[PDB]
């Protein structure tokens, strides 16, 4: 049905917050501070196919 | 020739912008490398403290 469609379209094309390792507050003996990147907006035709 | 020397003192004068002053108190900035641990920039401002 259209309606799931759209809810698919919505959930798979989503950006979504990924946060940071070792991000505030940390523990006191640790040196990696990365960003974390789930997903990513989707850009070409062929990647909404 | 009245001309040309205050036409030397003419340029004598560099386009610069605003010279400096003393106001009474100042700033100190500490950048550590990237994805460096919150806690390594404790250690060094608590070094410069």
């Amino acid at each position: 049905v259209p309606s799931d469609v759209i809810s698919q379209i919505k959930v798979q094309n989503n950006q979504i917050s990924g946060g940071q390792l070792g991000g505030m507050p940390q523990a006191a003996d640790q040196q990696l501070n990365a960003s974390i990147i789930v997903q990513t907006r989707l850009q070409t035709p062929e990647e909404f196919g | 020739l009245i001309c040309a020397g205050m036409a030397v003192l003419f340029l004598r004068t560099p386009t610069s912008f605003l010279p400096e002053e003393d106001q009474g108190v100042f700033m100190t900035t500490a950048q550590l490398p990237s994805g460096a641990t919150m806690v390594n920039t404790t250690k060094v401002l608590q070094q410069v403290t």
